[PDB]
């Protein structure tokens, strides 16, 4: 399992670092770092390879290392045009190589704006036809970049979940929705369940109970 | 310029197959180990498979494996993947990909294809189920609730929502669907009210399905 973060800002002219580690192990020259960057609507783009190797045209801007046993990008002097997703791959082991999650990176242009968050319980209706969804609706955020936690209880839930990627409203500002699918006994049996929403280091957590 | 220009996904159903093809242009294809990447809705980058120059060696990604094939034809330019018994995973955007070739170990790609898109979709045309989200003011500013329209597992897009047959548009948010693994849509709507109008005022959502041929007119009331 390779890492990223899930998201990262930068101001204009700013230096930001994004890395790239494995769950298990360290990084290390021989995971030959690569990196990819994929602006919206665009497909990937080749940076830099061997760790630290610029391919052709990439900017300068642009720098590749290996740092605290993790693979590191360093853009210094952000520019608008650099807001894209960045990927890292490493290779492990033959055949090919693997990918981390990619990191979203938001050149910031406006000021930041904390999500509002809106929790459903599975309808009545719902419950009857045999089925149970939660629905998390998250809105008016900047940057357009959130991760939305499920749990059961107090205990995380993975399976089930249905979370769009973050569009941008009329107002400029971002909305996203999350879906947690159940059956009716799991909603009933449980005390809770809770959508958490993080951004930018901050959580926002709303809880409904059958 | 280099061009990877992908054909063959779209729509598929999980007992079909599809038979992706890219065409190479603006480089000797025949010089390069060639590959097939993919982007699934809202996650990651996935490697799928590649070939080397000449074809008689290829490798596959672990999930793929005896349900894919890799081909390509050096005259014609193309590289093909054929994509049998298929799975929710496979919904995804299917880059062709060159290889650069700087390494004979670690794959480096320097070219990529706009993709095309593959749907693995459990229906081909499905109206959606309408739930009423009961009205919640937990959330929203002091004096006012959301209530709203859970509409979900309809394919293709779109599906319309108005409230109370169009006389009810301020206040009113309908999300962008999210599309599930099923490969069906589901999306919300929701329209904030004053709470003192919940005892008086009547919510409806129009729900229209077009491709379906369904329209639903959803009453929402409070959950007392
Ligand atoms: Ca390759």
């Amino acid at each position: 399992v390779v890492t990223q973060e899930p998201s990262l800002t930068v101001s204009p002219g700013g230096t930001v670092t994004l890395t790239c580690g494995l769950k298990s192990g360290s990084v290390t020259s021989t995971n030959f770092p690569t990196w990819y960057q994929q602006t919206p609507g665009q497909a990937p783009r080749l940076l830099i390879y061997n760790t630290n190797t610029r391919h052709s045209g990439v900017p300068s801007r642009f720098s590749g290392s290996i740092s605290e046993n993790k693979a590191a990008l360093t853009i210094t002097g952000a520019q608008p045009e650099d807001e894209a997703e960045y990927f890292c791959a490493l290779f492990i082991s033959n055949p090919s190589v693997e990918f981390g999650g990619g990191t979203q990176l938001t050149v910031l242009s406006q000021p930041k704006a904390a999500p509002s968050v809106t929790l459903f319980p599975p309808s009545s209706e719902e419950l009857q036809a045999n089925k149970a969804t939660l629905v998390c609706l998250i809105s008016d955020f900047y940057p357009g970049a959130v991760t939305v936690a499920w749990k059961a209880d107090s205990s995380p839930v993975k399976a089930g979940v249905e979370t769009t990627t973050p569009s941008k409203q009329s107002n400029n500002k971002y909305a996203a929705s999350s879906y947690l699918s159940l059956t009716p006994e799991q909603w009933k049996s449980h005390r809770s369940y809770s959508c958490q929403v993080t951004h930018e280091g901050s959580t926002v957590e709303k809880t409904v109970a059958p | 310029e280099v061009q990877l220009v992908e054909s063959g996904g779209g729509l598929v159903q999980p007992g079909g197959s599809l038979r992706l093809s890219c065409a190479a242009s603006g480089f000797t294809f025949s010089v390069y180990y060639m590959n097939w990447v993919r982007q699934a809705p809202g996650k990651g980058l996935e490697w799928v498979s590649d070939i080397n120059n000449e074809g008689g060696t290829t490798y596959y990604a672990d999930s793929v494996k005896g349900r894919f094939t890799i081909s390509r034809d050096n005259a014609k330019n193309t590289l093909t993947l054929q994509m049998n018994s298929l799975k929710p995973e496979d919904t995804a955007l299917y880059y062709c990909v060159r290889d650069a070739g700087y390494s004979n170990h670690v794959p480096i790609f320097d070219s990529w294809g706009q993709g095309t898109q593959v749907i693995v979709a459990s229906a081909s045309t499905k109206g959606p189920s309408v739930f009423p989200l009961a009205p919640s003011s937990k959330s929203t500013s002091g004096g006012t609730a959301a209530l709203g329209c859970l509409v979900k597992d309809y394919f293709p897009e779109p599906v319309t929502v108005s409230w109370n047959s169009g006389a009810l548009t301020s206040g009113v948010h309908t999300f962008p669907a999210v599309l599930q693994s099923s490969g069906l849509y589901s999306l919300s709507s929701v329209v904030t009210v004053p709470s003192s109008s919940l005892g008086t005022q009547t919510y409806i959502c129009n729900v229209n399905h077009k491709p379906s041929n369904t329209k639903v007119d959803k009453k929402v009331e409070p959950k007392s």
